[PDB]
Order: structure tokens, then C-alpha cells, then sequence
């Protein structure tokens, strides 16, 4: 739903900060 | 997944780190 | 200046939207 | 990788798709 | 309007182009 | 309300990315 | 240009905030 | 749902813009 | 403070100005 | 206009208000 | 200038995340 | 301050956590 869609966008930006140069894997998969 | 666990309540730093590569 | 890091931050947001449920690796 | 491809000239959404899973 | 279409349901990028100039 | 306010904030971003040089109208 | 692409993304966010219900055109 | 957290995220971006060179304190709870 | 004031009903830019330094 | 005027120089929220309908 | 303005916007977001419950002062 | 520190080179999490209250 729209909530989780808006939330995912903040998750990806936190992952970007957290993981730094490691990078990361974003998967919305349940 | 990350959504059901991090979107329903706030994820910790260490929980986020799970997804680092 | 810190430009490619700011850029990477917009790039991951753009990928979020374009990749959808497929998701993505972000590998610098 | 992507930073090199995409941080001087704009990658279109099309080109960004290439980085998807 | 756009809020009724897209805040109440996810507008994909393709749908979102209806609102471009 | 706020839900709508944050939504629009992310719509405007998505519209900025998809619309490109053409641009967009944002009128709630 | 990416610097302009990054800048317009923040501009659009600031206009969204500034213009409230009045909305705005973004026409590069 | 993490609504306060998302909210504060936009709050601090609005404060960044409203407060310009004066800056701000963000002191949650 | 600000979360309580601003997270269900929209605060105008002018109301947010009270939280500036 | 906006890009030329506001990307070389920082526009206040005040001057951004010109671009509001 | 503009680049510091765009950067600080990111720093504020990053401080938000990092500082969590404690919060933060942004001074430019 | 932070702009001088962190807009010239990339600040780590630990560096940024210097500006937390
Ligand atoms: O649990 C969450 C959800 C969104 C952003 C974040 O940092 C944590
Ligand atoms: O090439 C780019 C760089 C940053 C964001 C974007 O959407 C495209
Ligand atoms: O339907 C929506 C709502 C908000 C942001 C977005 O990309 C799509
Ligand atoms: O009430 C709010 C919440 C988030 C951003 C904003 O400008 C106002
Ligand atoms: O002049 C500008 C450029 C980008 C965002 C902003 O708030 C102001
Ligand atoms: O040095 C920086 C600049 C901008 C965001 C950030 O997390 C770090
Ligand atoms: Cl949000
Ligand atoms: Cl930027
Ligand atoms: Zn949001
Ligand atoms: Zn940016």
C-alpha cells in the first residue's frame, strides 16, 4: 500500500547511509 | 521481509546492517 | 566536494522507484 | 559501476532499469 | 485529482506520466 | 492531514524523475 | 547535467513546502 | 507503523529550509 | 514537542519557525 | 528561470514563492 | 554556496537517522 | 562546523554522531 511504498523509500535511504561503501541489497520481498 | 519488519515498527541500526553487502 | 556521495543518494531513490518489487543491489 | 555511469550525465529511468534485480 | 489517484493507491511511474507537462 | 502531506512530498519527487525536461504541474 | 538534476530535485521539494495548497508548476 | 519516524524525517527537512542559517535543534520525545 | 504538534495535522512553515535557533 | 536563478544562487523560501500558483 | 546548501540537506537527514532518540543541533 | 567538516569530505557515521545531542 502507499504507506509501505513511502516507508521503503526511507529504508533505502537509511541503507545507503548505514552500509556506506559496502553498499546494500534492497528487496521488498516478504 | 524488510518491509513487514521495518515499516510496522522502527528497525535498529544492526537490523539495517543485515542488508549491507 | 562530496558530490558522488550526494549523487548516490539520489540514485538509490531513483532505483527504488524504477526497480519496484524486483529490488536491487547497490554496489559502489 | 553506477556512480561512474550516472553521476556526470543523467541516466534515464530506462538506463537505471539495467541495475535492477 | 492526483492525491485521490496516487495517495490512496500506488501510482507506478507509467501512471505518473499523465501529470507531466 | 500529514499522511497526505508526506505522500505529496514523494509524488512530487517521482514526478520530477519521470517528467524530466518537460516538467509537471502540481495542484492538489 | 547531474548537478542541475540534483538541484532541481531539492527545488521541487522546497516549492512543494513553500506553495502548500496553491501548488506549483515546474517547467525547467 | 513507523509514522512518527517518517514524519520527523520530513520535519527536519522543512526545519532545515525554514530555519536557514540560524539552524535548529531537533529534540524528539 | 514538535512531533506532537506536527505529525497529524500539517504545521505551516510559519509554525515550524518556532523551532529554529 | 528557476533552475538558472536558483541553482547558481540559493533562493530563500521567500523568493521561491514566486514559483507558486 | 548551492552545493553546501544541497549537502546540508543531506546531513540533516543523516543526523536524524544517526542521532535517533538523542536528537541533534544543526548549525551551518 | 559540520558543513566545513562534512561537505568537503565524506563524514562517517561516527563523525556525524559528533553532532547528536
Ligand atoms: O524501521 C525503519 C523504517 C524506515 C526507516 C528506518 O531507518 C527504519
Ligand atoms: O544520473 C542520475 C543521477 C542521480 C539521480 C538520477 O535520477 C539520475
Ligand atoms: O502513488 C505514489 C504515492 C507517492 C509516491 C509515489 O512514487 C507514488
Ligand atoms: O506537519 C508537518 C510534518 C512534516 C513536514 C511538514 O512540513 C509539516
Ligand atoms: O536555491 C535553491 C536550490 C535548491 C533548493 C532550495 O531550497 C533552494
Ligand atoms: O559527509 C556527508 C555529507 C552529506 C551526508 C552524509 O551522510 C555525510
Ligand atoms: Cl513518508
Ligand atoms: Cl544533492
Ligand atoms: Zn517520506
Ligand atoms: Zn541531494
Amino acid at each position: 500500500f502507499v504507506n509501505q511504498h513511502l516507508c521503503g523509500s526511507h529504508l533505502v535511504e537509511a541503507l545507503y547511509l548505514v552500509c556506506g561503501e559496502r553498499g546494500f541489497f534492497y528487496t521488498p520481498k516478504t | 521481509g524488510i518491509v513487514e519488519q521495518c515499516c510496522t515498527s522502527i528497525c535498529s541500526l544492526y537490523q539495517l546492517e543485515n542488508y549491507c553487502n
